[PDB]
RNA sequence: GCCGUGACGACUGAAAAGUCGGCAUUGGCAAUUUUUGACAGUCUCUAUGGGUAACCUAAGGAGACUGG
């Protein structure tokens, strides 16, 4: 307990996250913690209106991640 | 203090339960536990914007209720020692 | 590998300007200079603005301390 | 740990369905299971509130936003019929 | 005291109500401390739960099969019919 | 923990209790309890007396094309044992007085 | 600053005017008498304001923890 | 109900420490994956429903928006 969750498999490949609000992100994984807080750097918010704007490297805190898929083969 | 337990003392009274989403339940304890998780029998249950349906028994989430509605007989101050 | 605390705890030193994303509410986040954080992700904001995505328009706050309750995501702004 | 929990792992290999707390639902051979329900799956088809689907070659879904697993029946039979 | 609360159900078929509103039936064979269920030969219905509806008992009706529910999302539960010999 | 519960904001129901005054509780299901508290805990979770329960409503398109007024509603409860979550706020005053 | 945190800044503010917004867009101005480890908040002398505009004068006021959004000291 | 803690004991380890059984209670269980809530509220669409037409209705099913 205090379990790590296992995604060292998903370290430093580029990953699609699917967050609460309907919102999406992409980019790449470069860390995390039990809570599953990701750090993932190059982000690109993904708007509704189908239009893309760099953010650079971001903080997503566990709490609010729905899913992620792999854009990369593991 | 931890007022689960005062709960706890409630079986074989007749209460009404009103619940997070709405619905309301009206029955005769069999048991509440440390999660506030209640049992009930001879239950009539009304979900919000339904006629009521009886129930022979049922057992509620504890995190689910809103409040109980208790018996104006009560005595509070009885169980309310410990 | 990067952990996320010592990102916030990067922003905190750098004194960058942050933008937040909130949870559950898409139509206002919230801006400032991380001065502090806790276990929580419980922060203290400084200069700190909501900001209005439909209405553009910014409401000016000052001192702020942000429940972590909220934090969807946190950015980096270069204003 | 809870006695769920052990027959979730036991379906570790087999192909699942989950269903989030959005509705979304994903069809596919799950590939670990954590204790928190945290789900790796892979080969997925994702069936979307609106109906329309999708095909994904690698998934993970947070536990505490799934709503529900279906798993096989070929689990059913054993061997926890005993609790 | 007792615990049985739960484990007296066991085994028995039992209507399980979700916290979007909709209506899992199913054989409870296993709970935990979160209240996750394990529902097996488990039907989801949505528009009605039946008493007898003249017109018709049973609409949106779907097959699932082995269920395993997390107790976040369970709001309450009665019981719908005696254990299956099987 | 008394010591928290006696000078922390808590202490506002810690009050209550002990001069048998009254509080408004705002509440999620947007209705508020007015009464007085017998016994309360961490988690705000009480147990109220004299309870008036205040809330509004609608008649909800009565005509049927969508026109309704708002409609304030009230009801006594003498006894009653509310879960803390469902709390926004509690107000203590002159409301007792 | 150099490092002002979270708990040392609520503590500052405790004697102080604030302002509470909560999740549900309500807002509430008063004089912090004091918050506690789970961030429980007592005001003194409470105004609410809703749309931004007075509302109603309240008194003494507790807030659970789980509705704050932020507090600002104002 | 869940998990700690203190000794006693047993079994390993080079060590640091690790594992197991029974006993005991001076301990806790609202801060991201479950049980002390992010929920609350609004509006449009649909007859497999009724109606003589005009049309009225929306349980169920679908979508949009607010929380300044």
């Amino acid at each position: 307990k205090a379990h790590p969750p296992e995604l060292k498999k998903f370290m430093d490949k580029k990953l699609s996250l699917k967050l609460n609000g309907g919102r999406h992100v992409q980019g790449i994984l470069r860390g995390f913690d039990p809570f599953m807080n990701l750090v993932i750097d190059e982000c690109v918010e993904m708007a509704t209106s189908g239009q893309q704007n760099n953010i650079g490297m971001v903080v997503i805190r566990g709490n609010s991640i729905i899913m992620l898929e792999a854009l990369e083969r593991v | 203090m931890k007022l689960v337990r005062f709960l706890m003392k409630l079986s074989h009274e007749t209460v009404t339960i009103e619940l997070k989403n709405g619905t309301q339940v009206h029955g005769t304890i069999t048991g509440v536990d440390v999660s506030m998780n209640t049992h009930l029998k001879a239950v009539k249950m009304t979900l919000k914007n339904r006629e009521p349906v009886q129930l022979e028994t049922l057992s509620i989430r504890g995190n689910n209720i809103r409040y109980f509605i208790l018996p104006d007989s009560l005595p509070l101050d009885t169980l309310l020692v410990d | 590998m990067v952990q996320p605390i010592n990102l916030i705890f990067r922003y905190l030193q750098n004194r960058s300007r942050i933008q937040v994303w909130l949870y559950e509410q898409v139509n206002m986040r919230i801006e400032g200079c991380i001065i502090g954080f806790d276990e929580y992700m419980n922060l203290v904001l400084d200069d700190a603005e909501e900001i209005h995505s439909k209405t553009k328009s910014r409401k000016q706050l000052g001192r702020i301390m942000l429940k972590g309750d909220n934090i969807t995501l946190l950015q980096s702004v270069s204003n | 740990i809870g006695v769920p929990i052990k027959v979730l792992h036991e379906a570790e290999g087999h192909i699942v369905t989950c269903e989030t707390n959005t509705g979304e639902v994903y069809r596919g051979k799950l590939i670990e299971a954590e204790d928190n329900m945290n789900c790796q799956m892979s080969n997925i088809t994702v069936t979307y509130r609106d109906g329309r689907v999708a095909q994904l070659e690698q998934v993970y879904i947070r536990g505490s936003k799934i709503r529900f697993l279906i798993l096989p029946d070929m689990l059913k039979n054993a061997p926890m019929l005993k609790s | 005291g007792k615990s049985s609360k739960m484990l007296q159900h066991i085994d028995y078929r039992m209507r399980c109500i979700l916290q979007d509103g909709r209506i899992f039936i199913g054989t409870f064979k296993a709970f935990d401390k979160h209240m996750n269920l394990i529902l097996c030969d488990c039907d989801e219905f949505r528009k009605i739960k039946p008493k007898n509806s003249k017109q018709a008992e049973r609409e949106e009706k779907r097959v699932l099969g082995l269920v395993l529910l997390r107790g976040e999302n369970l709001v309450s539960m009665t019981v719908e019919g005696p254990p299956p010999k099987d | 923990e008394e010591e928290e519960f006696n000078t922390g904001p808590l202490s506002v129901l810690t009050q209550s209790v002990k001069n048998n005054t009254q509080v408004l509780i705002n509440c999620r299901n947007n209705k508020k309890l007015l009464g007085r508290v017998k016994a309360f805990d961490r988690h705000c979770n009480m147990v109220l007396e004299n309870v008036k329960e205040m809330w509004t409503e609608v008649p909800k398109s009565g005509k049927g094309k969508k026109k309704s007024k708002p409609v304030n509603k009230d009801r006594y409860i003498s006894k009653m044992f509310l879960r803390g979550d469902s709390v926004i706020v509690v107000l203590r005053n002159p409301l007792i007085a | 600053s150099l490092p002002l945190n979270p708990k040392p800044f609520l503590n500052g503010l405790t004697g102080k005017p604030v302002m509470v917004k909560l999740k549900w867009g309500m807002e509430y101005k008063g004089y912090l008498v004091s918050v506690d480890g789970y961030m429980n908040m007592q005001l003194a002398n409470t105004e609410e304001y809703i749309d931004g505009a007075l509302s109603g004068h309240l008194g003494e006021v507790l807030i659970r923890c789980n509705n704050v959004l932020y507090i600002r000291g104002v």
